[PDB]
C-alpha cells in the first residue's frame, strides 16, 4: 500500500 | 559564467553571494527604468480624446496629433523618429512594460489635454476653453496683453504652422 | 533558455500562483498562453482592461480577481478612464466650488553612517597577516577617507534640508 | 497602508543586506582549505598558509572594494533625493510655489514639514477645483463703436447676459469701464459679440 | 576553548533556553553568541571584544 | 553593537529631538510668518 | 587551479559590467527626472523659468 505524507520527516540539524 | 560543466556550479557557490547581488542589482535596475517610464509619460489618469473637428482656432497641429490612416496610430513627427529575441548565452534583453502603442495614447491624451483645457486638466478637473482663448491668457504671463492676440491671430498662426513644417525638416536634413 | 517568473498575488490572499517562461513560444514543455515576453502558464487572458496590479511585460498585466472563482488572470492594462471633452469655439467650464486637498510626499534625507575597520574585517589577530595585507597597497586609506567622506556628505544632507533656518520659532 | 514609507524602508532593507552580505561572505573561502585564517595558519605549514592566505585576503578585498563602491553609488542617490527634498522645503514650506506638481499635485497652497526616520514628510496643501459648468463665452464684446477686452477675468454668458468671472471660480459680475480696457474696434478680433458696457 | 571552537570575546550570563540536544548557537550573520558550559551546561553568552 | 566585524555604525549629528525642533520651528514660522521668516 | 583563475577573471569582468551599467542607470534615472519636471512645468502649465 502507499500513503500521503503531507508534512513531517523533518529532523533537526547540527545542534545549533 | 559556467557551462553545462556540473562541477563549475559547485565551484562558483563557493564564492559567496555573488550572483545573488547581480541579480537583484539588475532586478532593480529593470524597475527603476519601469518606474521612469511611469512617471515620465503616465502622469495623467484621464484619457483624452482628440474632438473630430480638427479647427483649433486657426492653428494646424495635424503635424504632432496621431494619424488614424497608419495602422500604428503615431504622428508623423513621431514616426521620422521612430525611423530613424535574442538568447545568445547568458544576457537576455527583457521587453519595456509600456510599449510603443501605450506611450503614444499617453503623447496624444497629453496633447489633448493641451489643446482643450491646457493647464487646468494638469491641476484637477479638465476645463474646456478655446484656443484662442487660452492664447490670450498664456500671453499675459509673460507680459504681453490679450489684445495682440485677437489683432494678430493670423500672422501668429501662420509663425506657428511655420515652425511645426520647418521641424520635421530640420530633423529630417 | 529562459528566466522563470513565478507570480504570486500575496500568500494572506490565496496560495494558487502561476508561472511566466521568459522567452519561451510555448513549445518547450493548467492555462497556457503566449504573451510577447513569455509563455505565462497558470492564467487565462481575459478580453477586459484594468489597472496594472501585477506587471507582467510587453503590457501584459496580472491581478487576483473573480473571473466568474478566484483566479489569476490576464489581461492589458488600461491607460484610464477615456474623456470626452467637447471642444468648441464658444463654450467654457468654470468651477463653481473648490475642494481643499492635502497630499504627502516622501522623500529620503540620509542613510546610516558606517565605518569599517580594515585590519579588523580583512584579517583577525593574526599578527602576520597584517604584513601582508600592507603589501597590497594603501585600499584601506581609499575607503576610509571614503567611509568618511560618506559620513560627512550624509551630515551636510541632514543639516541642508531641515537646519534652514536659526531662529527656533515656538 | 503600511506600504507608503516605501522608500524610506527601502533604504533600511537595503542596507541591512549589503551588511549581512559583507558578513556572510567572511565565510565562503576563494580558494583555500577553509575560510577561517586560524586553520590555514595552525594545519599548514607558513611557506603554504601564506600562500593560500592570498586567496583569502584578495577576495575580501575585493568584497570591501565592492561594498565600498555600492555605498558610494547609494550616497550619490541619497545626496541627490536630499538636494530634492531640500528644494521642495525651501521652495513650498518657505514660500507660495507656482511651479505644477511641484507642491504636489493641484495648485500650492501650503506645506508642512514632518521629521521621519532618515527622510522627511510634506504635507502639500493643494487647491483643486470642483462642480464646472459649461458656459457661453467670447473673446471679447462690441461696444457702439469700441471694443472692451476682460482684464482679469473672461467674458461668460449664462444664455441671456454677459458677466465677467474668475478663471478659478465663478462670479457673476456686471461689465464695467473698471475691469475692460479698450483696445482698436470690432475689425480684427474674430468671435466678437455685442455688448453694452456699464458705465 | 569551549567544545573545541576556540575564539575570543567576552563571556557573560544571558537568559536564553538551549535545547537539551543543542549545545552552541549562532545568529543572523552566522556567528557564533551562545555556547554551553562543558562541565555545567550553563548558558553563557560569548559576545565579541571591546 | 551587532557589528563582529568593525563594521561600526555612527551615530548622526542631529539626534531625532533636534529634527523634531527643527520641524516644530518650522511649522511655527509657516503658521505666523508663512513665508517673510524664511527671507 | 586553472578554473579559479578562469571564474575569478569572468566574475571580476561581470562585476564590472554591473558597476557600469548601474552608473549608467543613475544618469538614465537623473535625466528621466529632468524629463518629467520638465514636462509637468512647460506642458501642464506655463512657466516663467
Amino acid at each position: 500500500s502507499y500513503t500521503n505524507s503531507f508534512t513531517r520527516g523533518v529532523y533537526y540539524p547540527d545542534k545549533v | 559564467i559556467c557551462g553545462d560543466s556540473t562541477e563549475c556550479s559547485n565551484l562558483l557557490l563557493q564564492y559567496g553571494s555573488f550572483c545573488t547581488q547581480l541579480k537583484r542589482a539588475l532586478t532593480g535596475i529593470a524597475v527603476e527604468q519601469d518606474k521612469n517610464t511611469q512617471e515620465v509619460f503616465a502622469q495623467v489618469k484621464q484619457i483624452y480624446k482628440t474632438p473630430p473637428i480638427k479647427y483649433f482656432g486657426g492653428f494646424n497641429f495635424s503635424q504632432i496629433l496621431p494619424d488614424p490612416s497608419k495602422p500604428s496610430k503615431r504622428s508623423p513627427i513621431e514616426d521620422l523618429l521612430f525611423n530613424k529575441a535574442q538568447k545568445f548565452n547568458g544576457l537576455t534583453v527583457l521587453p519595456p512594460l509600456l510599449t510603443d502603442e501605450m506611450i503614444a495614447q499617453y503623447t496624444s491624451a497629453l496633447l489633448a489635454g493641451t489643446i482643450t483645457s491646457g493647464w487646468t486638466f494638469g491641476a484637477g478637473p479638465a476645463l474646456q476653453i478655446p484656443f484662442p482663448m487660452q492664447m490670450a491668457y498664456r500671453f499675459n504671463g509673460i507680459g504681453v496683453t490679450q489684445n495682440v492676440l485677437y489683432e494678430n491671430q493670423k500672422l501668429i498662426a501662420n509663425q506657428f504652422n511655420s515652425a511645426i513644417g520647418k521641424i520635421q525638416d530640420s530633423l529630417s536634413s | 533558455f529562459g528566466g522563470v517568473s513565478v507570480i504570486t498575488p500575496g500568500t494572506n490572499t490565496s496560495n494558487q500562483v502561476a508561472v511566466l517562461y521568459q522567452g519561451v513560444n510555448c513549445t518547450e514543455v493548467s492555462n497556457v498562453f503566449q504573451t510577447r515576453a513569455g509563455c505565462l502558464i497558470g492564467a487565462e487572458y481575459v478580453n477586459n482592461s484594468y489597472e496594472c496590479d501585477i506587471p507582467i511585460g510587453a503590457g501584459i498585466c496580472a491581478s487576483y480577481q473573480t473571473q466568474t472563482s478566484q483566479s489569476i488572470i490576464a489581461y492589458t492594462m488600461s491607460l484610464g478612464a477615456e474623456n470626452s471633452v467637447a471642444y468648441s469655439n464658444n463654450s467654457i467650464a468654470i468651477p463653481t466650488n473648490f475642494t481643499i486637498s492635502v497630499t504627502t510626499e516622501i522623500l529620503p534625507v540620509s542613510m546610516t553612517k558606517t565605518s569599517v575597520d580594515c585590519t579588523m574585517y580583512i584579517c583577525g589577530d593574526s599578527t602576520e597577516c597584517s604584513n601582508l595585507l600592507l603589501q597590497y597597497g594603501s585600499f584601506c586609506t581609499q575607503l576610509k577617507r571614503a567611509l568618511t567622506g560618506i559620513a560627512v556628505e550624509q551630515d551636510k544632507n541632514t543639516q541642508e534640508v531641515f537646519a534652514q533656518v536659526k531662529q527656533i520659532y515656538k | 497602508t503600511p506600504s507608503a514609507l516605501g522608500k524610506l524602508q527601502d533604504v533600511v532593507n537595503h542596507n541591512a543586506q549589503a551588511l549581512n552580505t559583507l558578513v556572510k561572505q567572511l565565510s565562503s573561502k576563494f580558494g583555500a582549505i577553509s575560510s577561517v585564517l586560524n586553520d590555514i595558519l595552525s594545519r599548514l605549514d607558513p611557506p603554504e598558509a601564506e600562500v593560500q592566505i592570498d586567496r583569502l585576503i584578495t577576495g575580501r578585498l575585493q568584497s570591501l572594494q565592492t561594498y565600498v563602491t555600492q555605498q558610494l553609488i547609494r550616497a550619490a542617490e541619497i545626496r541627490a533625493s536630499a538636494n530634492l527634498a531640500a528644494t521642495k522645503m525651501s521652495e513650498c514650506v518657505l514660500g507660495q510655489s507656482k511651479r505644477v506638481d511641484f507642491c504636489g499635485k493641484g495648485y500650492h497652497l501650503m506645506s508642512f514639514p514632518q521629521s521621519a526616520p532618515h527622510g522627511v514628510v510634506f504635507l502639500h496643501v493643494t487647491y483643486v477645483p470642483a462642480q464646472e459648468k459649461n458656459f457661453t463665452t467670447a473673446p471679447a464684446i462690441c461696444h457702439d463703436g469700441k471694443a472692451h477686452f476682460p482684464r482679469e477675468g473672461v467674458f461668460v454668458s449664462n444664455g441671456t447676459h454677459w458677466f465677467v468671472t474668475q478663471r478659478n471660480f465663478y462670479e457673476p459680475q456686471i461689465i464695467t469701464t473698471d475691469n475692460t480696457f479698450v483696445s482698436g474696434n470690432c475689425d480684427v478680433v474674430i468671435g466678437i459679440v455685442n455688448n453694452t458696457v456699464y458705465d | 576553548n569551549f567544545n573545541g571552537l576556540t575564539g575570543t570575546g567576552v563571556l557573560t550570563e544571558s537568559n536564553k533556553k538551549f535545547l537539551p540536544f543543542q549545545q552552541f548557537g549562532r545568529d543572523i550573520a552566522d556567528t557564533t553568541d551562545a555556547v554551553r558550559d562543558p562541565q555545567t551546561l550553563e548558558i553563557l553568552d560569548i559576545t565579541p571584544c571591546s
